């Protein structure tokens, strides 16, 4: 009898073979091709053999014509699906003649340390490109480090020019590098919605990940309206600090852009806060936005015009100014102004009487 | 029955000390609680204002500030019987009094101004007649 | 529990409108309103002035409407419904109304102290016409 | 003897356990539990019948206790790593009882495949505690199709599991399918606030999704203010609609709660749209919020008040309520300031001075 160890391995089932209630599949502890008869087979779900659900075969001969005819045995562990997805290690420690024959196994054999990375960019935003009239785009690239000939090549509809970017950073703490790839383009091409791919070239894998990105043909046009609101009376009764609010409604599409103004100079960006658009409740998606702005109240009780502006595609000149300051009361009522109106008239006739009898006692008194 | 006897509203100025009476119907051996509610068909639960004070079952609030609005309701129950909920007296914290011009009403002031105009004119006519029309004779 | 009214205490300026609501079942008959001023402890039957006062009765809802108010309307109101199957009077918790005036603390003090000064001055003119003509005409 | 078909499934080898020079591997396509004996396990490499390494073992008689005496066979295809990573379709074509079982194959490690989508994790709000005493916690996985093999467990700070979850989500139009895996919890544990975590598993990824959630501590408590602003006077002239703005300002921490009472019953939950906090400019650690509400112009001309409620754990009695209709303004003195007296003085002095001219002019004459 030739004392021979078996070819100890574990073969895994396919991922989509779990069926039943609950969905189950099985395993194979291949310890085949062994002589002599003595062998011990034990699974391990993370350092523990599970008792039930095990179908261990017997020491059975293989089809061999010459040489030492060995034997085969195969344990079969019925397993569950969520357990198999749960990254548990499964070791079938075979002990053929008391010899530790393990096979650490699971189903997680992905790992990909490679070069082909995600390559995209932001579109030219309507807020930014209004300020400089300088529609450009910046290719966002991570999951790549500093190799040679790291190229940012913005091909056009059929492969045209690109300004080579400058002002590179250092590498990220997770070893990637910001290939900060910018290029200025024409002014109406994105307004006509052209196809702009950040084709890249790199040393290890030069694969250009293309981006057929253009202007999203779609949403229609509506002029927003701008309704500046004056502060609250209890709030100034606290006489601490007030809150003017500029409010827009109903514009289409999104990405509107506001900033305060007074005397022509801008305010500090840390002063005033805005919000992103929200969907409108009643109508379809004609959004709205708001902006709050603190002051000193001792600043506010003097004057100081305080205007608001706005920036939408729908607006023909892209700028509208509104302002209300401290005294824009707006028609409280008519019988109140008639009330103290009439009392003002009665006081007027009173003092005209006292002057009248000043005169009629003056002429008689000055004899 | 008695479930409307408490008056509808009450006038209390700032800093004052309040009074609330709940004229029950049962025989004096009950439990007396006070609760503070909202508008109506309320969805947020109320909270326990306080127990009774005296055998009159009065409720007294001291140091009224401008944050003491809200509908107050007496709840009183004796044993395992039914519990009584009133309709409740609304409150408004109304301090600022005018420095009172008590020695007239202004509806009475300016009619005195008009009649004083009549009396002052009719008093004002005749000595100017009597002097120069008794002078030349 | 069965009849439910709202709001509870209103404070409107002289001139505007108020509305009052009364929620109970559309099962046994209609609702009749009341009126009760501060003096009584026994209510009355309400008049509905043509034009100035109105009333509606929707599905499970009925409403008194009043336009154009003034100081003779300081009432404490009641929607009342007696049962038509058990003959039991059911009655809510009323409402109150108290009608404010136009001016503010600024103008009120100025016109009060001002016209007090005016009546002080013209009473001094009565002093002039109660001292001068008697002493002069009596020589 | 019934014609019972087996379970054909290629128990694939892992990519690491290879032996030989060049490195070799076996393909075991074990289909058992079949009666009668007749079966043809034909190995097809990219559709081409394999002759090398085909070890079709004996069709052993499964002497099962119940039913017919079924059979078992365990085929074996010895290949190489140049074959296992050769990217060929090792089809275990099983012609069992004349029924061709083309077992589809793969020739690498198979991750699935390249796609990962989204997952949310909603913490329970404060106002969803003192209403129902039902301190839930969920995590919405979404943006998929409602399939099987989903599992949404939940691990504490200890890594142990907690309670199961019913009412897994349902049929949705735009492939916006989802699920809601909830588990109950105590209250002082949530107040102590350690990192509770939910993980999800589908047959979509080999990756768990360690969404982490807890309660932060250390933030202070501050009472908020409320103001209420009547609408835009230009906007009435356009003759279409109004707005109202609630406004809370200058509080701590987040998680505020609002709704609207008018007529006595609260509104629908879609007439009004709230917002989320974002930090204050001036004070270093506070926030604010908004609330919008729209009604027509025939409505706002005719009385018809509105009311705002807030809800926050630092307000001293948890609830306040401000309300602005049109004119609730107009300070004290119901009755007086008069009407009779003023028009009276008007008429009396306008007649009285015209009755003073003819007295004064004769004094100028004589």
């Amino acid at each position: 009898i030739a004392e021979l160890p078996p070819k100890v391995s574990v073969f895994v089932p396919p991922r989509d073979g779990f069926f039943g209630n609950p969905r189950k599949s099985k395993l194979i502890c291949q310890a085949t091709g062994f002589s002599p008869r003595q062998i011990q087979v034990s699974w391990l779900r993370e350092g523990k053999q599970v008792g039930s659900g095990v179908t261990t075969d017997q020491v059975q001969a293989e089809a061999k014509e010459s040489g030492p005819t060995t034997y085969k045995v195969t344990s079969t562990l019925t397993i569950k699906e969520s357990d198999w997805l749960g990254q548990s290690m499964f070791t079938c420690r075979v002990d053929h003649r008391g010899l530790t024959f393990q096979q650490n196994a699971s189903s997680m054999c992905v790992p990909d340390q490679d070069t082909a990375i995600r390559v995209f960019a932001i579109p030219p935003s309507f807020a930014s490109i209004f300020l400089t009239k300088s529609t450009k785009l910046t290719c966002l690239v991570t999951d790549l480090t500093t190799y040679d000939s790291v190229t940012i090549s913005w091909t056009r509809q059929n492969g045209e020019a690109v300004k080579t970017h400058t002002n590179i950073s250092e590498s990220h703490p997770n070893a990637t590098f910001s290939a900060v790839g910018e290029a200025s383009i024409c002014e109406d091409d994105w307004n006509s919605g052209e196809r702009f791919t950040c084709t890249v070239t790199h040393t290890d894998l030069p694969s250009p990940l293309k981006q057929t990105i253009s202007r999203p043909k779609g949403v229609a046009l509506h002029r927003p309206d701008v309704y500046l609101l004056p502060p609250a009376r209890e709030q100034l009764n606290l006489r601490e600090s007030a809150t003017i609010t500029c409010l827009v409604t109903g514009f289409s599409p999104a990405d509107v852009f506001v900033q305060w103004m007074q005397r022509g100079q801008p305010l500090s960006p840390e002063k005033y806060v805005t919000s992103a658009p929200m969907p409108e409740p009643q109508a379809p998606g004609r959004y709205f936005a708001h902006s709050i702005l603190t002051v000193s109240e001792e600043e506010w009780n003097t004057g100081e015009t305080y205007t608001c502006v706005v920036a939408h595609e729908a607006l023909p000149n892209r700028v509208t100014e509104r302002t209300v300051d401290k005294s824009t009361e707006g028609e409280v009522s008519a019988d109140e102004e008639g009330f103290e109106n009439l009392w003002a008239t009665a006081s007027t006739f009173i003092v005209l009487f006292l002057l009248s009898l000043f005169y009629s006692t003056t002429v008689t008194l000055f004899k | 029955l008695w479930m409307h006897k408490v008056p509808a509203s009450l006038m209390v100025s700032l800093g004052e000390d309040a009074h609330f009476q709940c004229p029950h119907n049962s025989s004096n051996n009950a439990n007396v609680t006070w609760w503070r509610v909202l508008h109506g068909n309320y969805t947020w639960p109320p909270e326990f204002l306080g127990p009774g004070e005296d055998p009159n079952g009065t409720l007294i609030i001291q140091n009224v500030n401008k944050s003491h609005g809200g509908i107050y309701v007496c709840r009183v129950q004796e044993g395992n019987e039914s519990y009584q909920q009133s309709c409740g007296t609304y409150l408004r914290v109304r301090q600022p009094p005018p420095r009172p011009f008590l020695d007239m009403g202004e509806g009475t002031k300016n009619r005195i101004i008009t009649a004083e105009g009549i009396i002052l004119l009719f008093c004002a006519v005749v000595p100017g007649t009597l002097l120069l029309f008794r002078k030349r004779w | 529990s069965r009849i439910w009214q709202s709001p509870r205490f209103i404070a409107r300026k002289r001139g505007f409108t108020v509305k009052m609501h009364c929620y109970m079942n559309s099962a046994s008959g209609n609702v009749s309103w009341l009126w009760k001023q501060e003096m009584d402890e026994n209510p009355q039957q309400l008049k509905l002035e043509k034009g100035r006062m109105e009333e509606s009765q929707n599905e499970s809802l009925a409403t008194l409407t009043i336009q154009g108010i003034r100081f003779e309307d300081n009432g404490i109101y009641f929607c009342q419904q007696k049962c038509n199957n058990t003959s039991e009077v059911y009655q809510g918790c009323g409402t109150e109304l108290r009608v404010m005036g136009f001016s503010t603390l600024a103008q009120l003090k100025q016109r009060n102290t001002l016209k007090d000064g005016i009546i002080m001055i013209q009473t001094l003119l009565i002093i002039l016409f109660i001292i001068v003509p008697i002493f002069l005409l009596l020589d």
